[PDB]
């Protein structure tokens, strides 16, 4: 049985009313279970059987059955309350769990600020060169970087690696590596990242000449 | 208190076997099932099999069938998972979870109900890599950034700590991520003024580093 959750990400505000919505791809009855994981942690069962709260769990959890479809609603959002919340069917075997909905924090748009760090020369004496984007302190969390060296756009070669939002300010960090041979490193000119998100009215690119 | 307690965090070799434990404390272990449930980096949780300790009754999920053991020594109150033959792809948090019940005191459970109680999860790590120190390079700069790449260790963690503590304030270090070489990597930066223009401090405690680093 296929467990949807959806939506993927909600952003929200403490005091808010959240939903969020499992549907099964068969009847399981009403043997559904909401559970809430924090990054690292063990998850917490919240609802059995569609709409029992579990033994300690604060009331303002509750949940609901329409048909295949299953409903998670908070009925006034708390900072402990943010958190991926994954439901599961239990009606039968194998038992499946749904993809996970996070529920963030809602702040306002803030455009990155974007740093390039080229390889250090202790760095290219071991025979690999990585080059390091930085896009510090920006929401929403949605945000693109493209490597262009020469003008040409990199693919593969390339990781990132973002925060989890910041406890101050609700931002994100990225940090993207571009991974290169010295041997292609010394043959190229311009190294550029090509960063894209909301808050930028255009593209930003920082770059420097090897 | 009502708890499970798992073993500590494994890290194998492919092909080798392991054994995993979960302990239950504060309960009567023979009346509740047991399941595992798997989550692979970065994703969510998937569904193993079950065991009932009372009378070692076991389920598994057709993805795990043959891929895995299920047993449980009543005597101890302790619930394993053991792998003949562990596989790359085998890299995740195990936890193991109770099922609840109603009146635990009824002789016949009947099917395995939502996971009311969770283990605090095994981290299993298996690769090809061997322990390695990390490289440590410098990310050179009214505001600047600067860093420090942490690069080819074996196996996480890794920690950073600006100028042995003292410097907290606009320090992001990320999540590391595994490189196609089978090693991690990962980099710490923080913001500054410019105006002030730094040592970043690395450990990482398997194999024995620490790496102090002037970014200048």
């Amino acid at each position: 049985i296929q467990m949807t959750q959806s939506p993927s990400t909600l952003s929200a505000s403490v005091g808010d009313r959240v939903t969020i919505t499992c549907r099964a791809s068969q009847s399981i009855s009403y043997w559904l279970a909401w559970y809430q994981q924090k990054p690292g942690k063990a998850p917490k069962l919240l609802i059995y059987q569609a709409s029992s709260l579990e033994s300690g769990v604060p009331s303002r959890f509750s949940g609901s059955e329409s048909g295949t479809e299953f409903t998670l609603t908070i009925s006034s959002l708390q900072p402990d309350d943010f958190a991926t919340y994954y439901c599961q069917q239990y009606n039968s075997y194998p038992y499946t769990f749904g993809q996970g909905t996070k529920l963030e924090i809602k702040r306002t748009v803030a455009a990155p600020s974007v740093f390039i760090f080229p390889p250090s020369d202790e760095q290219l004496k071991s025979g690999t060169a990585s080059v390091v984007c930085l896009l510090n302190n920006f929401y929403p969390r949605e945000a693109k970087v493209q490597w262009k060296v020469d003008n040409a756009l990199q693919s593969g070669n390339s990781q990132e690696s973002v925060t989890e939002q910041d406890s101050k300010d609700s931002t994100y960090s990225l940090s993207s590596t571009l991974t290169l041979s010295k041997a292609d490193y010394e043959k190229h000119k311009v190294y550029a990242c090509e960063v894209t998100h909301q808050g930028l009215s255009s593209p930003v690119t920082k770059s420097f000449n090897r | 208190q009502v708890q499970l307690q798992q073993s500590g965090a494994e890290v194998k070799k492919p092909g080798e076997s392991l054994k995993i434990s979960c302990k239950g404390s504060g309960y009567s272990f023979t009346s509740y099932w047991i399941g595992w449930v798997r989550q692979m980096p970065g994703k969510g949780l998937e569904w193993m099999g079950i065991i009932y300790p009372g009378d070692s009754d076991t389920r598994y999920s057709p993805s795990f069938q043959g891929q895995v053991t299920i047993s449980a020594d009543k005597s101890i109150s302790t619930a394993y998972m053991q792998w003949s033959s562990l596989k790359a792809s085998d890299t995740a948090m195990y936890y193991c979870a109770r099922s609840f019940r109603d009146d635990p005191r009824i002789a016949v459970a009947g099917p395995a109900d939502a996971f009311d109680i969770w283990g605090q999860g095994t981290m299993v790590t298996v690769s090809s890599a061997s322990t390695k120190g990390p490289s440590v390079f410098p990310l050179a700069p009214p505001t600047a950034a600067l860093g420090c790449l942490v690069k080819d260790y074996f196996p996480e963690p890794v920690t950073v700590s600006w100028n042995s503590g003292a410097l907290t304030s606009g320090v992001h270090t990320f999540p590391a991520v595994l490189q196609s070489s089978g090693l991690y990597s990962l980099s710490s930066v923080v913001t500054v003024p410019s105006s002030s223009l730094y040592i970043c401090n690395v450990n990482h405690k398997p194999s024995n580093t620490k790496v102090d680093k002037r970014v200048e």
